[PDB]
Formats: structure tokens, C-alpha cells, sequence
């Protein structure tokens, strides 16, 4: 389009001519908005995959004792201490080596 | 006027390096603790500019072409340089831009002048009431058809004569954007003998000259008529190029660092 | 507000829970424009009293800055032959802020009147002189066909029809000599399918509009960062901070909340921007003041109501906005209207935010 | 969890424009699809905190008399002397992980606050 | 476009003029169908998980 501000388009081109340039802004900004939403939905699958993995480690490593290898961390697991962290969680694992 | 100075001669085109020179505020936007990247006509870092000087038995005032923009480097003591003369043919055939420095404001006169081969301005009678004021006009014999006139903002300058190495430094940038002439000025004291020192400074906006004249070449106005001599000063001429810089803006709205990404 | 949820969910039964309907936004109640006193006035009517106007490339201009075009003498109302205007009128230029104003005077033909547009092409634009992109004004013309036009053409005024390249905004070429006409340089003297660049008017009083001389006055404008000192004959309107208003500061028109800022601007810097390259803070052109530019507060409207078969009680929630209009309580999520604040802690039923939950109880 | 975002289709594309708002009605339900998509994200990001941070609904407290067998848990346990409830290890966790939130709300992008605050998440821990 | 029904476009504008409005309907429905397929692939990853 001519400019990103709609006031610059309405102050120059005629109302019939301005609708063409505004549609270029709408189609582009919508595609830009659809791209953002698409990326957020794709990243939503990774944050939920990590949350289900964190909830699994929270259950097995913290609450109980997991015999799974390289799950609660290297070595024979003993106890896990969860710690709050921004936009996530930090696990402190006690291992036997 | 038409006769040059007895000490006027052509110096060899030596070159010197400009460490950070060519950095200036691109606009009036204030920014704090952010890194902004802009692209305009700039002087690349670690470049080579012509090495010129003028004294009272060597005087050099060559005419240099103006294409992509010019960078001004003025090392002064008593502030000899009063400005620069701009124009296409630098005569009455077309418009000509001049810069008059009275150590108060910057006078820009765009008119049709009759060009003298060695432009000069008479400064005489220092016995009483020196004042270091300009009086006589040896630059142009006649003046007419003025399409533009401007007066800048006042500033401070010390015209007292000094001895030893260089002291004052005035770095200017002249460019043509869509006919609008944007001149950017910076003035700081330095300790320099020859060449250029390694340092960093930003050029503040000086004047806006929406004139629109075409300028294919420029000459320098050094002034302080074969009997008239010049003072002790050195001057360098740079060339602007379309380079992209990364500017570091501090909390006070100044440039604390600059990076040329087209160099290394 | 319960029925607003019904039209949102497209059903006549609203289940218990929090539902978003509309988006609350504060409209500006005032227009604040603050600029210093009047210095000079632009020559809007001073160029209309001239005897005659020069040619297209010879146009006369007088530079009077400080925006604020002379509104006392206005000849722009039905005083001339025809008026083709763009943007805002000279009467409306009082509400805009300009740096430098050039009053231009030139004579063209009828076909070249429609060719005048801000920063556009044309026979007089890319060849003689091109107007800058900043022109918001009116193109004023008068009919000279009964005065300047002569029988058999008027050769007094001149114009350059051809040039080797198109001009940029605010660029001029006054050379009348023989130069390149088309895309192929003919190397000086006319020939080799080139033409003589300079041309003369063919004005005939007996032909149509296209051959009629029209004296045109164009006011060149500057939208750049240099501040304007005056807006309108009525300027202030009294700035009151902490309110949603429509502001024009230093030539930047916007709508938002005005707050005082402690930022120190460089004397050569008019206004700041944020990391998003949007207006952040501006400086007062009248006195020394730093105004932080913030947009007017807005947020979503959430309707908190139980099931349709339970009760019709509705709790309106404003997200991240303070309610200045207005059981009006304020939480970290925002203004909550229609609910009561209980200091006791209960199991969360309808979640709100920041650890606040709503429920329907006695 | 990730930052909860809510975007309005009209205000992000063209705001304060009546003529442009009519041009959005010709393009169909894109508002409904994009709004419910981002709204569905903000809900799932809140469900991630409920399925991870708080496993049980019963709160347990640390006894005043401490004999652990030689271990020192003062690092992992919260400090009541601080104005906010956090442990000595969470001191570095919160500080080393970096307003911009209000800056996004200036362009029309609404950032929804989380349901579980820092005090509520630390209590579950 | 003028009308969502293609028959209204084919029965009104000329074949050269109809190609302008038909391209608006096709491209819009291609984006509407591509958005559907994209959302189904995302839900496909959720249901396979």
C-alpha cells in the first residue's frame, strides 16, 4: 500500500480508490495475524508436550520413585525436589552414582 | 580578488584515517537504552580522507567535486575557517551557496555572485578594537538574484589567536536529500598535531536548508589581494556513502557507540 | 449483559462460567493542542495582489515559517474561477502544524491543472518543478483567458516539456538549453529523434479549457520533525493530564492519555519513540515540559454469570482497565462490577485472574 | 506455561475506522477463528499449571522441630523473612530469568494475567 | 466480491470482467480451506498424542 496509516490513504485517494489500498492492508495484516496464531498453535504443542513431561516427572520423580533410566537424571534416582521458576519449573534430583 | 595569494600552492594529496568520524544523529527521535540500525549517507569507519593544511608560506584551497555527499573535518586554533562555498559552476551563471561564520551565527546566502579566483574577506586594523570581525568582501564583486537567505542559531566561539598544536575541532556533514540540505555540526576541543586523533563523538543537528540548488563541486572559504595571507589551520574532506550503522542510544538520547556492519 | 453472552454463544441458555463478549475502550472527551504564541503569518493573501505570475520554472516564492497561515485575509471562498482542492482547506490549515510554507505563483494551461497533485507526476511535475509529498493544501486557480491569452498563442511565458529524467519532490531544473529529451541521449543539438526541450504556450482565447491560461497558487508544506509554533487562532483548550484526549504535539496527531515524564530530551530532539518505533514521549513546544504519550486504556469485557437454570445475576468484568464511569470493586485483573468482595477463601468456581475467583452464593 | 495473549481482530488490523470495520465483515468468520484459537491457548496454558504445579489439594507445612539426619534443607525451603515466599535457590531462579508488558498493550495486544500467582505457585511447590 | 454465489457473478459480469470477481472468491476460499486443513493438522497432532 501507500502508507501504513489509514489516515494518509483517506486524505489522498478517493473513497472508491481508498478501499483498494485498505484491502491490501487488511489482507496483509490478516495474513500476518494468521501467521502469528499459527506459530502460537505450533509452539502450543511443544509447551504442552513439555508440560505433560513435567507432570510425568513431577509424579514419578518427586512424589514416588521412578526406576526408569535417564528419566529422573543420570544415575539411580532417590528423591526429587521441585522448584518454582518463571514460565516453567526446575527439578532438583538426588541420584546415586 | 582575481589574483591568488603569493603563498598559494597545490599540496600533494596525502591521506589520513578517520576513526569513528561520519556518525551523526539521523533525526530528532529520542531513544533510551535501545539499539537502532539505520541506513543513510555515511562516512565508513577506517576510511581515507584527503590530508590538507593551510598556513601563513603554504596555502592550499583546491576545488573538489560533490556527488554522494561530503564530510567536513576542521582542526582549528583561532578558528580560521569561516565556511564553505557551494554551487554548480561556482559563478554568476547559476546559484551559489556561501557560509559566513562571524563566531555568533552561521549566515547562509544563496545568490548570484561574481566569482573571484581566490575568495577572501578582509580583516584589518587590529591596533584598536580587534573584535576579530569580518569587514571587506574579496569573495564576490557583485550580488543579485538572491533566491534564498537564512540565519542560524547563536553559539559560542573563541577567535583569540593561540600557539602550539591544534585545539578546536569542528566536524560538519553536508548532504542533499530530495533537495533539502541537512547540515549537522559538532564542536569539541581536542589535542592534535597532525593527522587525526582516535576518538568518538556524535554530530548534532545544526541547520535545515530547504533550498534545492544543484551542486557539482565545492571550494573552501579559508580566510584570516595578493598581499593577504592565511592563518594556521588544517582541514580534511570526506565523502559520504550509503552504509548501514548500528547506533547505541543511551538514556540521555545520545550516541555512545557506532558499528559499521559493511566493514568487517 | 446476560443477553450479550446469549448473542455471543448463539444460544438462549448460558452455562455457568466466564464468557467474553465485547471490548471496552475509552473515547477521547477533549482535543488538546498546545503550542507557543504567534510570531509571523504566511503570505496567503500577499501573493494574490501581484500584477502577474511568472512561468512554471520561474515561480516566485516567499518563505514565512511558523506554520499558522494568515487566517485574517482569505480570498479562497468563491472569489476566483475554479477551485480544485486536496486535503484540507486554508480555513482548515489552522488545525494543522507546518514548519515552512512556500507561497508559489505560476501560470499553466487547462490540461496542467488536473496534473497538479502532491508528490505525483505530470508535465510540469517531473520536468519543471515537483511538489513535495507534504502538500495538504488547496490548488487555487483563476481564469486568465481574457487577459494573459493572445490570438495565435502566447509565447511570453516558457516551460520545459522534456527532461532526461523525472524530478524528485522539491527538485527544480531551470535550464532552457537543448538537452536529452527521451530515453536515448541525442548528444546536444536537436535531432536523432529528440525534440527541443523548451516549449511555449499555445493559448488561444477561442479554444477550450485546455488552452486557457490559469494562474495557480500552491502553498508548499513541510511535515518534517521541525516543530510548528502555532495551531489555529484558538490554541490551548487547556491541557489536563490523566485523561483520554486527542492531541497534536509538534506536528504529531494522536489519541491517548497525557502524563508528565521526567525524561531529558536533547534540545535538538523534539519527540521520542519506544522499541516498537511508536510514539513514546513528546516535549512541550510552548514551555519546557516532557509529556509521556500513552494510549487510552482499553480491555475486554467478560460476563460472569451462573447457569441459566440457576440465576440471572450477572457480574461484569473489565480486564486490565480502570472504570472511571460507573458494587464496583477493583482487583489485580481489573474493575469488577456486580460482585461482592468476601475476605474468606473458597474453592475456585469461576476463575477470573491473579488468584481471584467468583462464585454464586448467599 | 507461556505468556497468555489475546488479540482483537478489529483493533489490531484497523482501529478507530468505521469504513475499514465494514470491510472486515466481508471476509467472514476470521475473527471468530483467530480469537477462539488464541483464547484456547490461554486456557491450555492455565491447564498446564494445574496439572504440573499443584498435584494434590492438601497443603503440607514444615514442622518447627527439624532433625533431618544431617541434611540442611534451608536452601530448598522458603524463607518466611522475605516479603515474597521463595526459597534460597529460587532467589537465583527468579533473578537470572528476565515495561515490555505494558508496551504490548499499547498497540492493541492484550496480555492476560495468569490464574496462579507467584505466591500460589510457590505454595504448591 | 459482489456476491458469494458464483452464479450471480457468471450471470452478470462479462467473461473478461467476471475473472476479477471470481479470483477474489477462489483465493478467499483457498485461504479458508487452507486454514481448515492447517487447523486439522494441528488437531491431528493433538489426537495422535
Amino acid at each position: 500500500a501507500i502508507s501504513s496509516v489509514l489516515n494518509d490513504i483517506l486524505s489522498r485517494l478517493d473513497p472508491p480508490e481508498a478501499e483498494v489500498q485498505i484491502d491490501r492492508l487488511i489482507t496483509g495484516r490478516l495474513q500476518s495475524l494468521q501467521t502469528y496464531v499459527t506459530q502460537q498453535l505450533i509452539r502450543a504443542a511443544e509447551i504442552r508436550a513439555s508440560a505433560n513431561l513435567a507432570a510425568t516427572k513431577m509424579s514419578e520423580c518427586v512424589l514416588g520413585q521412578s526406576k526408569r533410566v535417564d528419566f529422573c537424571g543420570k544415575g539411580y534416582h532417590l528423591m526429587s525436589f521441585p522448584q518454582s521458576a518463571p514460565h516453567g519449573v526446575v527439578f532438583l534430583h538426588v541420584t546415586y552414582v | 580578488q582575481c589574483v591568488n595569494f603569493t603563498t598559494r600552492t597545490q599540496l600533494p594529496p596525502a591521506y589520513t584515517n578517520s576513526f569513528t568520524r561520519g556518525v551523526y544523529y539521523p533525526d530528532k527521535v529520542f531513544r533510551s537504552s535501545v539499539l537502532h540500525s539505520t541506513q543513510d549517507l555515511f562516512l565508513p569507519f577506517f576510511s581515507n580522507v584527503t590530508w590538507f593544511h593551510a598556513i601563513h608560506k603554504r596555502f592550499a584551497n583546491p576545488v573538489l567535486p560533490f556527488n554522494d555527499g561530503v564530510y567536513f573535518a576542521s582542526t582549528e586554533k583561532s578558528n580560521i575557517i569561516r565556511g564553505w562555498i557551494f554551487g554548480t559552476t561556482l559563478d554568476s551563471k547559476t546559484q551559489s551557496l556561501l557560509i559566513v561564520n562571524n563566531a555568533t551565527n552561521v549566515v547562509i546566502k544563496v545568490c548570484e555572485f561574481q566569482f573571484c579566483n581566490d575568495p577572501f574577506l578582509g580583516v584589518y586594523y587590529h591596533k584598536n578594537n580587534k573584535s576579530w570581525m569580518e569587514s571587506e568582501f574579496r569573495v564576490y564583486s557583485s550580488a543579485n538574484n538572491c533566491t534564498f537567505e537564512y540565519v542560524s542559531q547563536p553559539f559560542l566561539m573563541d577567535l583569540e589567536g593561540k600557539q602550539g598544536n591544534f585545539k578546536n575541532l569542528r566536524e560538519f556533514v553536508f548532504k542533499n536529500i530530495d533537495g533539502y540540505f541537512k547540515i549537522y555540526s559538532k564542536h569539541t576541543p581536542i589535542n592534535l598535531v597532525r593527522g587525526l586523533p582516535q576518538g568518538f563523538s556524535a554530530l548534532e543537528p545544526l541547520v535545515d536548508l530547504p533550498i534545492g540548488i544543484n551542486i557539482t563541486r565545492f571550494q573552501t572559504l579559508h580566510i584570516s589581494s595578493s598581499g593577504w595571507t592565511a592563518g594556521a589551520a588544517a582541514y580534511y574532506v570526506g565523502y559520504l556513502q550509503p552504509r548501514t550503522f548500528l547506533l547505541k542510544y543511551n538514556e540521555n538520547g545520545t550516541i555512545t557507540d557506532a558499528v559499521d556492519c559493511a566493514l568487517d | 449483559p446476560l443477553s450479550e453472552t446469549k448473542c455471543t454463544l448463539k444460544s438462549f441458555t448460558v452455562e455457568k462460567g466466564i464468557y467474553q463478549t465485547s471490548n471496552f475502550r475509552v473515547q477521547p472527551t477533549e482535543s488538546i493542542v498546545r503550542f507557543p504564541n504567534i510570531t509571523n503569518l504566511c503570505p496567503f493573501g500577499e501573493v494574490f495582489n501581484a500584477t502577474r505570475f511568472a512561468s512554471v520554472y520561474a515561480w516566485n516564492r516567499k518563505r514565512i515559517s511558523n506554520c499558522v497561515a494568515d487566517y485574517s485575509v482569505l480570498y479562497n471562498s468563491a472569489s476566483f474561477s475554479t477551485f480544485k482542492c486536496y486535503g484540507v482547506s486554508p480555513t482548515k490549515l489552522n488545525d494543522l502544524c507546518f514548519t515552512n510554507v512556500y507561497a508559489d505563483s505560476f501560470v499553466i494551461r487547462g490540461d496542467e491543472v488536473r496534473q497538479i497533485a502532491p508528490g505525483q507526476t505530470g508535465n510540469i511535475a517531473d520536468y519543471n518543478y515537483k511538489l513535495p509529498d507534504d502538500f495538504t493544501g488547496c490548488v487555487i486557480a483563476w481564469n486568465s483567458n481574457n487577459l494573459d491569452s493572445k490570438v495565435g498563442g502566447n509565447y511570453n511565458y516558457l516551460y520545459r516539456l522534456f527532461r532526461k529524467s523525472n524530478l524528485k519532490p522539491f527538485e527544480r531544473d531551470i535550464s532552457t538549453e537543448i538537452y536529452q529529451a527521451g530515453s536515448t541521449p541525442c548528444n546536444g543539438v536537436k535531432g536523432f529523434n529528440c525534440y527541443f526541450p523548451l516549449q511555449s504556450y499555445g493559448f488561444q482565447p477561442t479554444y477550450g479549457v485546455g488552452y486557457q491560461p490559469y494562474r495557480v497558487v500552491v502553498l508548499s508544506f513541510e511535515l518534517l520533525h521541525a516543530p510548528a509554533t502555532v495551531c489555529g487562532p484558538k490554541k490551548s483548550t487547556n491541557l489536563v493530564k490523566n485523561k483520554c484526549v486527542n492531541f497534536n504535539f509538534n506536528g504529531l496527531t494522536g489519541t491517548g492519555v497525557l502524563t508528565e515524564s521526567n525524561k531529558k530530551f536533547l534540545p535538538f530532539q523534539q519527540f521520542g519513540r519506544d522499541i516498537a518505533d511508536t510514539t513514546d514521549a513528546v516535549r512541550d513546544p510552548q514551555t519546557l515540559e516532557i509529556l509521556d504519550i500513552t494510549p487510552c486504556s482499553f480491555g475486554g469485557v467478560s460476563v460472569i454469570t451462573p447457569g441459566t437454570n440457576t440465576s440471572n445475576q450477572v457480574a461484569v468484568l473489565y480486564q486490565g482497565v480502570n472504570c472511571t464511569e460507573v458494587n464496583v470493586f477493583q482487583t489485580r485483573a481489573g474493575c469488577l462490577i456486580g460482585a461482592e468482595h468476601v475476605n474468606n477463601s473458597y474453592e475456585c468456581d469461576i476463575p477470573i485472574g491473579a488468584g481471584i475467583c467468583a462464585s454464586y452464593q448467599t | 506455561s507461556m505468556t497468555k495473549t489475546s488479540v482483537d481482530c478489529t483493533m489490531y488490523i484497523c482501529g478507530d475506522s468505521t469504513e475499514c470495520s465494514n470491510l472486515l465483515l466481508q471476509y467472514g468468520s476470521f475473527c471468530t477463528q483467530l480469537n477462539r484459537a488464541l483464547t484456547g491457548i490461554a486456557v491450555e496454558q492455565d491447564k498446564n499449571t494445574q496439572e504440573v504445579f499443584a498435584q494434590v489439594k492438601q497443603i503440607y507445612k514444615t514442622p518447627p522441630i527439624k532433625d533431618f539426619g544431617g541434611f540442611n534443607f534451608s536452601q530448598i525451603l522458603p524463607d518466611p523473612s522475605k516479603p515474597s515466599k521463595r526459597s534460597f535457590i529460587e532467589d537465583l531462579l527468579f533473578n537470572k530469568v528476565t515495561d515490555l508488558i505494558c508496551a504490548q498493550k499499547f498497540n492493541g495486544l492484550t496480555v492476560l494475567p495468569p490464574l496462579l500467582t507467584d505466591e500460589m505457585i510457590a505454595q504448591y511447590t
